[PDB]
């Protein structure tokens, strides 16, 4: 089935690094995008980063706020994901999720998600 | 950027009855729009994806309409197992934006 | 709008992959397979072939009990005479040129296998919905 | 557990080796030109825009260009409608005459010869009664010596007479997309250092091939399909004799071939709605027609090619060139096609050189021959009409067919010799990327699921 | 509720326009006649009974018989069964000989011409080594001058030798029903007021067409399919003067068209089994062939036409009629068959005229022609042999193609002409209620109903 | 007595009529679509215009959930966007003509829709036979 | 040993036995029905007059309710008109050979009935599927 | 209970008579004769190893072979591949030249009489004005008087100018192999006393029948498909006198046919590459061309089938033998083929004897014919070219083709005699075994099931 489980949440201070990981099963790894979202305590998705899939051209999308700060990579070949933060502040604060999408043209929806994992940056 | 508003942004009804829940955006997302239910202590789960096909596992009682800017999502009877936190979704444009979420509690 | 979608090749993409890796996308080679005064008759000689040996397979598929399934379970148990090989990898290990280079021996055995543990199941569905 | 079952699975990647009828794909383009003024322009399939040439990653497949199938029914039906733009012309068997020949009048030197003959003969008319006496012009690869006086007769007029060619259709090359029908894949060998047999480890699969010029040369083969990096040369058993050396190089050489006489044409009517087109008079001088190839380029290629072939020879070998000792008109000649006529050459001022492991041309002299025997079949030939005015073409020699030289000693030097042959031997630097599998889904696999009923 | 859902539906009446490829339907009662007597009687199919012509009830269709297709390929089949049934039969070649033609003998008055000439020749016999000296009879449209003495040869020999016909294959019309294909539909349209195009508001569709027979009048047409009522002229932009106006009337005129001469045959022997008919003496008397047309039911038919002109014209317009002012001599003439032989008449007695707003017989002179160049192909004849005895036939003329003059003036008359043209708009006179439609099923619904699990 | 000529129409016989009296007879217009040296040639392209042109619609059906059962429930809905007429019109109002040419922009749209709702329907149905 | 050629018969071979052990194969005769410059046209008419009436048969099927089903039951009943034999004998006494010539006159009365019978019944899902 | 339902059964075992075009099967091993040395070796299909020639046990069924089918269709396509063979080769039309012909150089006794003209000629070399003058020899059956002198011409030279034959080609018979289309069966009948008509109580189905060679003999059948254990006669009405009898004999009887002359070749060349082959010199002896049978088998074979026609014409029946009272050259005789040469013997040694109810070698004496109208169609013939050396075959004699006399008396002798007739008629001799089905599958059975919803 379609495994995803991240790790690598923790306490960081402001200004440090920390580097999510996402080790998914189940599926053709290298083909699908896959992206960070996370969910603020107040319950607020906000979309991270992505990264596409083989078949969809690799590159990376990061939102204005994030951009120079956040990296979303993958390692297809052991079928993990990752995602470097730098330049941590508060606001980063937040459960992250890993996300998996969809086929074709009518997959660029969230299909899958991960169990999350918590970043407390004070 | 594409702003979602989800209203109502709390409702509470009496398990049985049905609802519509209302997406509208700030540009034209015509059949961009994704439904998601988040219970308490859960991960989001899709409900509904681009803006009406439904999705093998998510129950029948789940329905959606919409086109352009204007989007509904029926329940047509609502059961206790489906109350929790509403998302709907655009991926017209970057970034990737959701809507404020209907809280629907029994 | 924003294509993010996942592909997944075109023709013959996987053909050198592993079976938990050519079992996804069975479809793609699936659907093109119809549609895509002597050289008239070179047309005609490739139509009619064309549509000969698309027949031919939809018509050994057709008489099994898999109609349009394109992947179905049957009822047969698998004589280890066959392949004799470990089950656990030859869905990962192998890929499916030494397969068929691996079986095609024991091919027209099957094919009979399977169309009497078809037939003989459809006259016990038929005697089933006799006796009510 | 151990109850495996049978399950089978539709659509399946795996192919074997086959052969089937393959046809055409003409370019759209080529469809403005009304009503076959080439062969093959309305008969079959106007192409596809963007061929699918997608990749087959992490296979290997045992190619063969030799044993290749493929290559020869684009041989056969090429011979085919060369017969079938030869039907509705003109059979021109009244003009076995006896013919009477003279020099043409010319600056006849004693070292020269009279190139061109006089040849006035009889003819019928449209009306069966009466007969004209008509004049003509003719080349002396066309004539021979009824045997004072002088006397000819045609050379063809022995053992085969044959058409006249129709002026609305023409010789030239159009490329041609050969297709796979519905069912069966074309495998394209994608690798940059590939010699004849061996694993491609880079295919990809195709439906249609790129555009194939049919042209018809036998030595110096023009127009087509140059090689990646280096110069290729591929055969079968090196160590054979019997077996030619197509050498496949990477840059063009560009050739200039012209003739240039005026060469007016006339029609004589031979009966009813037969006419024939005669070259009458010719405007200016009488010149040779020829060709001209850079000796820049052509000495760097021949230094190109003494090294690609040392890679198989070994080093420290004197390898040296040779002009094809013996043979017929057309295998001891560049013999090829340029703008509707029939040039043959002589190459030997190019195949003569001699390599040791330490702005001018270079001008060959070409003659012309009217009728034609391609293929050299026993009863057929083809009379060439004549064209107005000066031709001139320029095309890219591509790749050459050399032979070896069967020694039986202890010797270090490989004179080669050059030789056309068959020319299915010019396809075969064409169709060496192609082959032909044939797709086999409803594959069967044991697994541990059963049908429920 | 609002939960609509797809549901497709297969094997669904809708139709659009196509063009495929349509065959014969010979009657069954015409293959008694064994083995080809008549063109196409054992080639294509032999016919149905009672063609399942059914009523589309509340059904309207935007017809068209100027854009409508199978009024080119039935004239395309038609030139290639014509063309089919000629090469078993001998060419006549070796005719192209110098002749010697004298007047016939008769009665040779200044006001008359010489309507036949004698042309006595040479020809070879079966042995290639005799040559027999015969002689025959000729008409003047088949003899010109070779420039003392005076010699002739054929027209036709320059530029086309052509073929004798046939005397097995007979030229008479049967009918011909043409059928639709499996998946195509034939549309008729019912509608008794019905001109060119505009929207049919009765339909009904068939199978196979009703028995078309296939003649051959360049003007005046002949033999088939008269109007419901009243005589409904039909054409495309009437203010337009290179589209011709088919006009079809509803009672017939009947004609008695005849050549007198006794015009006994014989038969020369060309070669082995190639017999050549020639005409030999005339028994009786030189009378000029003719044609008769009632005076009285011709000039009322044009009182009608001159009605039905009006409507689209208006009133107080006067019309009146002329001779086909120029053309060549298949155009300019009523060109038809009778019985075998190939009339040329002249239509200038019936076509001149003028109509303001407000039992005897005519008779019209024709002539005979006996090589013929039908359709006005580039390298095609026929030579039509002699018939023996007096030839008579009886055929009902049934609509015009008339053709305006093309004025620039603010005039009231429009000198109307007779025209023939292409053939073609001789059979868009019968295919005008016909159209041929696609069956296209798989159509798709939303109605209330989901595709449980 | 019984079997009248009145309602047992023929080919294309309800061809004006509404979709409530069409739908009732699709079977007419389905059995008249394949049965029924140089004039042999236009026989046999029009037999392998005629068998490839059945073969293509019943290869466009056969992707689809809908095999040869010939009338069939689906599970995408009705976008309004494409008709926006009500229902109790459009089984006595229109006639088949007038809805293909009220549809006839929006086909091959809700073609790519169909082919994607039975696929996944069809790898969900195989996720839901692999478990169990 | 196991595994013999006295009950494995071959094509059309058990023609003369009964009913019931007529239908034990029937695939038999039923894959050995596709596969197996003037004269490569009689390989083309030969061709294609049999891939057009294997084609007439997998319709006339495929308008029923059986696709490829090969044995199916239907709802019209057996009236005595057409037969009037009894049950214990036609399947182990008479053979089907017999049978050709015993029903001839009532085929295209009963090819009719099962069209109705199968429209109908389709009908009746869609007016069942309407409801819920 | 009494609710029975309708079941169909898919893939039922019945069949219905019908006909289809079938196709060849030539064997494999005849491929190696390289591009059609004889015709359909190349054209049409490789045959399949083991034929699965399988029983129908507990079947019968009603055979015929005078209504049958596939005696029409194998003649059909053999006539039609008869002229695909002679398309290709050179017309000889040039010929009909008058003829000088004298007496062959021969001891000419005044009981023989000339068999062999000299006919020394003129004919037109390859050049169209040069005409050289050469001789030959020809039969008396070839040459008829033009009416001192004397000059002679062809025979077919009236009505139906006809090709050489390309030595290339021969015309042996090779074993065919007719194989059936996909969904139709071939019933075989394996049943060892089978008349003509009547239920056949043991079949069995192949799918390619056995090889069968054609021959082309009138009387006395050859070389194939003897009978099993007695002799079998099968007629239609044995009652009537229109309907042959063929005899069909169990052991077969050896006939040794030669021609002792030597009779050397020559080319003469007609034209461009049109070479003709004349018989030259005769060196040795001319000497008659004879047939050989043993007298004791002949004899024996005779008392078998006068003893098996008392079967159906009752005992003590005088029966006697004739020698066919009239007609042609090809039905009063056993006309057939040998090597490539045609022989026309005369059986009136043989069919001569009367029967009542209680070493050496018979001779029989043939004569040579060139032009051949095997199957008398009308325009066509066939001239044989001659072959070098003494011509010897070996053949199996195995069936007769006799016909009663019609008497109209109450007699009791049967004068037989012998006639060839429709070639048809050999060909029911090898395809009496075969009838071709239509396999018609979906059965329809009641029982007590019903589609639960
Ligand atoms: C291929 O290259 C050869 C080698 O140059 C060419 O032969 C040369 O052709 C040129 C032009 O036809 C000749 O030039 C002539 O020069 C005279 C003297 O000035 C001048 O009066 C003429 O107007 C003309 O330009 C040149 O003589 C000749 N070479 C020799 C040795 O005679 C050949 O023409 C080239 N082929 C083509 C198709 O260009
Ligand atoms: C000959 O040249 C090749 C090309 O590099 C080289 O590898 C080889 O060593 C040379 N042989 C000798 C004997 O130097």
């Amino acid at each position: 089935e379609v495994m995803l489980v991240e790790s690598g949440g923790g306490l960081v201070k402001p200004g440090g690094s920390l580097k999510l990981s996402c080790e998914a099963s189940g599926f053709s790894f290298g083909f699908y995008s896959l992206s960070w979202v996370r969910q603020t305590p107040e319950k607020r998705l906000e979309w991270v980063a992505t990264i596409a899939g083989s078949g969809v051209g690799g590159q990376t999308y990061y939102p204005d706020s994030v951009k120079g700060r956040f990296t979303i990579s993958r390692d297809n070949a052991k079928n993990t994901l990752y995602l470097q933060m730098s330049s941590l502040r508060s606001e980063d604060t937040a459960v992250f999720y890993c996300a998996r999408h969809g086929e074709g043209k009518y997959g660029s929806n969230f299909a899958y998600w991960g169990q999350g994992t918590t970043l407390t940056v004070s | 950027d594409v702003v979602l508003t989800q209203s109502p942004a709390t409702l509470s009804v009496t398990p049985g009855d049905s609802v519509s829940l209302s997406c509208r955006a700030s540009q034209t997302i015509s059949d961009n729009l994704h439904w998601y239910l988040q219970k308490s202590h859960e991960s989001p789960r899709l409900l509904i994806k681009y803006s009406s096909q439904s999705i093998s596992g998510i129950p029948s009682r789940f329905s959606g309409s919409g086109s352009g800017t204007d989007f509904t999502l029926n329940i047509n009877s609502v059961e206790t197992e489906d109350f929790g936190m509403y998302f709907c979704q655009q991926t017209n444009s970057w970034p990737l934006t959701f809507g404020a979420g209907t809280k629907l509690e029994l | 709008a924003v294509g993010i979608g996942a592909v997944f090749l075109g023709f013959l993409g996987a053909a050198g992959s592993t079976m938990g890796a050519a079992s996804m996308t069975l479809t793609v080679q699936a659907r093109n397979l119809l549609s895509g005064t002597v050289w008239g008759i070179k047309q005609l000689q490739a139509r009619v072939l064309a549509v000969e040996r698309y027949l031919r397979d939809q018509q050994l598929l057709g008489i099994w009990g898999c109609s349009g399934k394109l992947i179905c379970c049957t009822n047969v148990p698998w004589n280890s005479s066959w392949s004799n090989r470990n089950l656990s990898e030859i869905w990962d290990n192998m890929t499916w040129l030494q397969w068929d280079k691996e079986i095609s021996n024991y091919t027209q055995i099957i094919y009979g296998l399977l169309e009497e543990s078809q037939n003989q199941q459809e006259k016990n569905e038929q005697d089933l919905l006799a006796l009510d | 557990a151990e109850n495996l079952w049978v399950t089978v699975y539709y659509g399946v990647p795996v192919w074997k080796d086959a052969e089937t009828t393959l046809f055409c794909a003409s370019d759209a383009k080529a469809y403005e030109t009304e009503k076959h003024n080439v062969w093959a322009t309305h008969a079959c399939v106007p192409t596809d825009p963007n061929p699918q040439e997608i990749h087959l990653e992490n296979v290997t497949e045992e190619f063969n260009m030799w044993k290749n199938n493929m290559v020869e029914q684009m041989h056969t039906d090429i011979i085919s409608l060369w017969d079938q733009s030869l039907k509705p012309c003109v059979k021109l068997t009244p003009l076995c005459v006896t013919l009477q020949c003279t020099n043409v009048t010319n600056n006849i030197t004693d070292d020269m010869r009279g190139e061109l003959k006089n040849c006035s003969f009889n003819m019928t008319t449209e009306l069966r009664d009466k007969k004209q006496k008509v004049y003509s012009l003719f080349y002396r690869l066309d004539v021979v010596q009824i045997n004072s006086n002088k006397e000819y007769r045609l050379i063809n007029c022995n053992t085969s007479a044959c058409t006249q060619a129709c002026p609305k259709v023409s010789f030239e090359p159009i490329p041609i997309h050969y297709c796979a029908p519905a069912g069966f894949a074309i495998l394209k060998c994608k690798d940059k250092k590939f010699n004849g047999t061996g694993p491609c480890p880079s295919v990809s699969t195709v439906q249609c091939t790129h555009g194939i010029k049919p042209v018809v040369s036998t030595q110096l083969l023009l127009n087509g399909s140059l090689a990646e990096e280096e110069v290729m040369i591929r055969s079968e058993n090196i160590t054979n004799n019997a077996k030619n050396i197509l050498v496949q190089f990477n840059t063009p050489v560009q050739i200039n071939c012209t003739r240039p006489n005026n060469n007016t044409r006339k029609s004589i009517r031979i009966g009813p709605g037969q006419a024939f087109y005669a070259t009458g008079d010719i405007i200016g001088d009488i010149r040779q027609a020829h060709c001209n190839v850079s000796k820049a380029t052509w000495n760097e290629t021949l230094g190109k090619v003494v090294k690609q072939l040392r890679k198989h020879f070994g080093n420290n070998t004197i390898i040296r060139f040779a002009n094809s000792s013996g043979g017929d008109l057309e295998v001891t000649t560049h013999s090829f096609n340029c703008g509707g006529e029939f040039f043959y050459c002589n190459t030997s001022g190019l195949f003569n050189s001699t390599w040791i492991s330490n702005n001018d041309s270079i001008t060959l002299p070409c003659r012309i021959k009217q009728i034609i025997n391609m293929w050299q079949r026993i009863g057929q030939c083809m009379y060439a009409p004549p064209i107005q005015g000066v031709i001139r073409c320029v095309s890219n020699i591509t790749g050459l067919i050399l032979t070896r030289d069967g020694g039986s000693t202890n010797s270090t030097t490989e004179t080669f010799r050059p030789g056309g042959g068959d020319m299915r031997d010019n396809w075969r630097s064409e169709l060496y990327k192609y082959k032909v599998v044939k797709i086999e889904p409803l594959g069967v696999a044991p697994t541990r699921c059963k049908r429920r009923v």
